[PDB]
């Protein structure tokens, strides 16, 4: 019967599809590890796929995955139990150490480029023809942490040029230096910007950028990591 | 409250983005359209430019003639009266030829001919548009995944309108152009084939349709949850995994015991969607050609 | 075992209940208080399904079906053999789903991400509860809920729909279907677009989001953008389920005749009601 053939065949196909799909999704993070970072004994029944290479634009090279995995950074954590499966306690200050929900990845310390090879994210002051078009302009608002104190003031928006969207607020601190705050982690209010994730005393510890008119992917990850980490680790100084 | 990133708090605008050039013939691109602050709360504010070469003009024109042909029949069904036109808008139907005309184009305009004319126009419209989807990818040097995925929707439509009627020996098997009339056709079809709930390809089709709602709810929710780490910048996360992609993977690893990559979720996405109409199209093509009654088939085949 | 990058995230904290008592993993799975609640509700559910099978007298998964109590029982309880098991299994189901959502909230807190996933999941749970809880309670009997069985629930869908004629004519249901179809459209396109950029023609460099925008503008004259599309997918699919729940919450309660006839309100608006010609005069 032709329909029985068609459906029997379909299942075989779908089984192969799921296999393919699952192996394609092991191109990062595998082989699996023990908690000391050595290779685990039980890797699962799906083998790692044959590698593929992405050619990256703008002379930035290639990425071949799967490949040798490696954190390329220290991880300030220690076991809290004598067996597998328990949490790992920060050995210092987790916000400073970039562990836990304050974690960052050792991405390239270069900026994301656009299609023309220009920096993707620029402060609006340096972004020809870019201006706030709708909504409350943050620039000039005082910035408030979850301790209900003022940590600083908004001095610019950092904008994605090709996608024409706001990505960070640049905030000047009491000492005159600035930091970036992810736009996704701030509430622009009529008369302030409020930052739930961080108490005012924690703003100085936001990682800083090495050149004041661009950010690197490494720098983004540290900044975004740090600020998200506050949800867990600033909670004592939070009053919500 | 935490801000949720469903709408944007502040829009910025810069110079009209005229796009990447690559191999595109720029003489076929319009100028930018207006910017919509309304859209800008949710997505991009910029409308245009659009590319419009020969195949585009052909597709659009053919598409409109399709719409012209249905609407002239509707107005005629309305007795040229605009009150009636609005009142009965959903009841009007341009029906294909009777069974008696089989597969011939020999049928009077008012009783088949017009339907064929409308279908002719749609067929040119869809296929040239399909070509457009391939050629716009080529010109930018991109993969053909879109054209391939669109081919799966075309499959179901081709089966319902052209392949299945040809195999069954008459245009009368095809679907009418009408809002209510085509719903009626769908219900009838199932009745007359012994209840499509017993067609295993129908069932799979549903598995995938629901599945697509599941996956995109998951995926969209996930990208938005990790947008504070730049998660929606998926291509750059593919090229250089960031804490966005890691937190996303790990949410799912910890919830359900396995997970995706930032490229690979898009392969689950493309296949989940595409299989809706692939399996769907098989289910219909088999119906009446090989299986008259899915209940009955079921009794005999698990 | 751990993914190569996982350890740094496996820190204590985030739990909603129990402090550090259940703050551990089993293999890849985060446990938590809600892991334990989930296991207990699911395990109990399955055992009770298994027992329902024994009393039906089958072990075949294409035949096992647990039916709600009969309409005669109202909104009261029924003997286990005769609907009670359904009722208990429904509490376990709800218990397990909600616990899974809350577990998800805990995972979110530990990972420092937003709560969008479990919020989305809540929509599914509400669709479920419409079918098994809100609608039956509003109609006055647990017997209006669907039974748990691979094929028997399909029988319920079809009987329930044909109670109101061709269900296609339910207007909330038309909106629901449109959202489902558009979502599927959206998912095809989004998957295809990102992959078309990550996997360009042979030998070429990876394309950029600028290319993705350019592609869509060239094609349709508009690009929603990479934040937009994920906002869209979420909105589309959640809207599909919202209108699915709405289209059933109204059926049997505010509207209970044949859905086709509902459209007479439009056709009979007095300004064109009596004009001759058309399909309706
Ligand atoms: C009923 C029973 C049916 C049984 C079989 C059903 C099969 C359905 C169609 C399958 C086609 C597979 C296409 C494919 O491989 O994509 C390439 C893709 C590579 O994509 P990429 O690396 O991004 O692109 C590389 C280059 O840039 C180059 O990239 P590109 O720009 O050229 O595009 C890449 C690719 C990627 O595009 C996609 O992934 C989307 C797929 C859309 C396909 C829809 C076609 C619809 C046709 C309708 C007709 C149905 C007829 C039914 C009768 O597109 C294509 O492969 C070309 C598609 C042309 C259509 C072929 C017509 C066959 C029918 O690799 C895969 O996706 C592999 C698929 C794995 C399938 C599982 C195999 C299991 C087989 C059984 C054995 C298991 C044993 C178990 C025990
Ligand atoms: C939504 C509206 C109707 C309904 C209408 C239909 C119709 C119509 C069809 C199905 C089909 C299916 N439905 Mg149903 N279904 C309903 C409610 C449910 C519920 C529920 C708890 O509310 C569940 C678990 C299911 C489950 C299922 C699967 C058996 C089958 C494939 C679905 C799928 O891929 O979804 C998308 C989800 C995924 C792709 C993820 C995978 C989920 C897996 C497959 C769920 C398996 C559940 C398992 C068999 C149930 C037992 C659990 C154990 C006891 C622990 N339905 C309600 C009453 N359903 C199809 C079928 O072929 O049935 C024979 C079909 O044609
Ligand atoms: C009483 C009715 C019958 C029934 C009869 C049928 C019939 C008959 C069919 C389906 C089909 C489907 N049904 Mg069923 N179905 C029933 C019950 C259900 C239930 C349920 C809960 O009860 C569900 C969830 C479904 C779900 C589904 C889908 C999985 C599937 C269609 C997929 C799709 O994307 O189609 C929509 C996608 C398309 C139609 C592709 C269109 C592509 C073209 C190329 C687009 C061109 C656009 C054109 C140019 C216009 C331009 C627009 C401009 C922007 C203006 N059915 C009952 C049992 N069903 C279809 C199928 O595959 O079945 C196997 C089908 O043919
Ligand atoms: C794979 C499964 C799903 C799928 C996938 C899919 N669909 C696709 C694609 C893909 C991958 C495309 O690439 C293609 C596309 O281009 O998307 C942007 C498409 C597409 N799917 C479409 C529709 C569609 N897809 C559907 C379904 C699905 N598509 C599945 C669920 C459905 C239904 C019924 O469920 C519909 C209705 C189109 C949006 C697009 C194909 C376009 C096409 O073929 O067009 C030819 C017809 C015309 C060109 C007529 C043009 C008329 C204009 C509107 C001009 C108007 C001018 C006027 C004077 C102004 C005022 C009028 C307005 C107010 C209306
Ligand atoms: C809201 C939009 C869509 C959506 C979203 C969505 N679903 C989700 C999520 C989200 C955001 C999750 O986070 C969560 C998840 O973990 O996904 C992997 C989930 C999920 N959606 C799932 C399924 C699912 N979702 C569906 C639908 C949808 N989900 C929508 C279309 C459907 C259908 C039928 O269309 C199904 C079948 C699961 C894979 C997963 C939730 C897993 C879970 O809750 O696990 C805990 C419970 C158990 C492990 C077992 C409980 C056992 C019961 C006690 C007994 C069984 C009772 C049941 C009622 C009988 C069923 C018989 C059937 C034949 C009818
Ligand atoms: C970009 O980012 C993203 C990721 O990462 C990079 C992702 O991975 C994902 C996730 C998506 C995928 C991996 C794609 C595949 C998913 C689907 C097609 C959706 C359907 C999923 C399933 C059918 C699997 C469902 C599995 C479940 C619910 C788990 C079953 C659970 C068990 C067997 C164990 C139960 C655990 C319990 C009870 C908790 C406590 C445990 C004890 C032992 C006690 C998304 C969306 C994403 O966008
Ligand atoms: C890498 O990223 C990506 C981008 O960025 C670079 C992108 O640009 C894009 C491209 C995306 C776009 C260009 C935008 C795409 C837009 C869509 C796919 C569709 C959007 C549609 C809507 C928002 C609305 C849909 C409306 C629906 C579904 C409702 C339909 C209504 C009915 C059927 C009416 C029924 C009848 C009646 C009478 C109603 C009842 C009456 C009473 C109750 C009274 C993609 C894919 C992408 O991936
Ligand atoms: C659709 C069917 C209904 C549900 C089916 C799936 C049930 C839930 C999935 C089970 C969850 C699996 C995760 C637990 C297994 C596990 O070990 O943890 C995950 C592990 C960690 O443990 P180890 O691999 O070290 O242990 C190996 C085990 N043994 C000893 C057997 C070799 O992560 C992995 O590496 C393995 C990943 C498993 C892949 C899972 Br089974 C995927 Br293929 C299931 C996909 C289900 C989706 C169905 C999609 C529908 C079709 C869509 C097509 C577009
Ligand atoms: C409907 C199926 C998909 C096809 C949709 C695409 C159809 C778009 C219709 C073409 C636009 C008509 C207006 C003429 C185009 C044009 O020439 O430029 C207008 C302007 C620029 O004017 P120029 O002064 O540069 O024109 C110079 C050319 N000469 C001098 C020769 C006239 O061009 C545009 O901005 C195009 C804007 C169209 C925006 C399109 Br309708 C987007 Br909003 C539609 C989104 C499609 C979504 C598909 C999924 C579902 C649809 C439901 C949502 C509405
Ligand atoms: C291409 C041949 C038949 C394919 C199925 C077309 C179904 C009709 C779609 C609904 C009708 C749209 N209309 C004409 C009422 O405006
Ligand atoms: C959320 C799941 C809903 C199932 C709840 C069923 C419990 C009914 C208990 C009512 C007992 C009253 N009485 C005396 C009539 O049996
Ligand atoms: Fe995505
Ligand atoms: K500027």
């Amino acid at each position: 019967d032709l329909a029985s053939l068609a459906i029997y065949s379909f299942w075989i196909f779908l089984a192969g599809l799921i296999y393919y799909l699952q192996t394609e999704n092991m191109r990062e993070g595998y082989p699996l590890e023990n908690e000391d970072g050595t290779p685990a004994a039980n890797q699962g029944p799906f083998p790692l796929p044959k590698p593929k290479t992405f050619i990256l634009p703008h002379g930035r090279g290639t990425l071949t995955v799967p490949g040798p995995e490696s954190e390329d950074r220290p991880i300030a954590l220690a076991r809290t139990a004598v067996s597998e499966g328990f949490p790992h306690a920060p050995t210092g200050d987790p916000m400073k150490d970039g562990v836990g929900p304050a974690s960052w990845v050792a991405r390239r310390d270069l900026p994301e480029l656009d299609g023309h090879g220009h920096n993707k994210i620029k402060p609006m002051k340096a972004a020809a023809g870019f201006h706030v078009s709708a909504g409350k302009n943050p620039i000039g608002l005082p910035v408030r942490g979850c301790d209900l104190e003022i940590a600083g003031k908004v001095v610019d928006i950092w904008v994605d040029i090709p996608e024409q969207m706001a990505r960070f607020l640049e905030v000047e601190l009491k000492d005159g230096s600035t930091r970036l705050l992810p736009m996704q982690m701030v509430k622009v209010q009529s008369n302030r910007v409020h930052v739930n994730a961080l108490s005012s005393d924690l703003f100085a510890g936001i990682p800083t950028i090495k050149s004041p008119t661009e950010v690197t992917l490494l720098e983004e990850d540290k900044i975004c990591g740090y600020v998200a980490g506050g949800l867990m680790y600033a909670a004592p100084k939070r009053k919500s | 409250a935490e801000y949720q990133n469903i709408f944007s708090q502040v829009q910025v605008r810069g110079p009209a983005d005229l796009g990447m050039t690559e191999d595109v013939n720029l003489a076929n691109r319009s100028g930018v359209g207006p910017f919509s602050t309304l859209l800008g709360w949710f997505g991009n504010a910029q409308l245009g430019p659009i590319y419009l070469g020969s195949l585009g003009v052909l597709s659009l024109f053919s598409g409109l003639m399709w719409f012209f042909t249905i609407g002239i029949w509707f107005w005629y069904q309305a007795g040229w009266n605009p009150a009636v036109f609005l009142r009965d808008l959903f009841f009007f139907s341009l029906e294909p030829p009777a069974p008696e005309y089989g597969l011939s184009f020999a049928a009077p305009l008012k009783e088949g001919g017009l339907w064929l004319i409308a279908s002719f126009f749609m067929f040119v419209a869809v296929w040239s548009w399909w070509g457009r989807t391939y050629l716009r990818a080529q010109a930018l040097g991109m993969g053909k995944h879109t054209a391939w995925a669109f081919l799966s929707a075309i499959w179901l439509w081709m089966v319902l309108g052209f392949i299945r009627p040809i195999l069954m020996g008459s245009w009368s098997e095809a679907v009418p152009y009408g809002i209510f009339s085509h719903l009626d056709w769908t219900n009838n079809f199932s009745l007359v084939h012994g209840n499509l709930f017993y067609n295993p390809f129908h069932g799979l089709s549903i598995a995938f349709l629901y599945g697509s709602a599941l996956l995109f709810a998951m995926h969209g929710a996930t990208i938005l949850a990790v947008s504070r780490f730049g998660g929606e910048r998926e291509l750059e996360q593919i090229a250089d995994r960031g804490t966005a992609a890691e937190r996303a993977a790990l949410f799912w690893r910890w919830t359900m015991g396995f997970n995706a990559t930032m490229e690979g979720i898009h392969r689950w996405a493309i296949w989940m969607a595409v299989l809706v109409t692939l399996t769907g199209g098989i289910g219909i093509l088999l119906s009446g050609t090989v299986v008259d009654n899915w209940y009955v088939w079921g009794q005999n085949h698990g | 075992a751990l993914l190569s990058f996982e350890r740094k995230y496996r820190v204590p904290g985030g739990t909603l209940v129990g402090g550090n008592l259940f703050d551990f993993w089993v293999g890849p799975f985060y446990v938590g208080f809600f892991g334990v609640a989930t296991f207990f509700f699911a395990a109990l559910g399955i055992i009770l399904i298994a027992w329902s099978a024994v009393l039906q007298g089958t072990w075949n998964p294409q035949l096992i079906s647990v039916y709600p109590p009969a309409l005669e029982y109202g909104l009261g309880g029924a003997p286990l053999a005769k609907g009670g098991l359904w009722q208990i299994i429904t509490i376990c189901a709800t218990g397990a789903f909600v616990s899974w959502a809350l577990r998800e909230v805990e995972i979110c807190r530990k990972l420092g991400i937003g709560y969008h996933i479990p919020f989305a999941f809540a929509f599914a749970i509400l669709a479920y509860l419409t079918l098994v809880l809100f609608r039956p309670v509003m109609m006055g009997a647990w017997g209006y809920a669907f039974p748990y069985g691979i094929w028997t629930h399909l029988d319920w869908v079809s009987n329930t729909g044909y109670t109101y004629g061709n269900f296609h004519y339910n207007p909330a249901h038309m909106i629901a279907i449109s959202f489902f179809f558009t979502n599927a459209l959206a998912l095809a396109l989004h998957g295809a677009l990102v992959l078309s950029a990550a996997n360009p023609e042979k030998g070429k460099e990876m394309r950029t989001p600028d290319h993705e925008d350019t592609f869509f503008r060239d094609l349709v004259g508009y690009s929603i953008g990479t934040l937009g599309i994920h906002r869209l997918g979420l909105l589309l699919s959640l809207s599909a389920v919202f209108f699915s729940a709405l289209c059933m919450i109204i059926t049997g309660t505010i509207w209970f005749d044949q859905w086709v006839d509902w459209w007479q309100w439009w056709v009979k608006l007095p300004w064109w009601a009596n004009i001759p010609g058309g399909i309706n005069g």
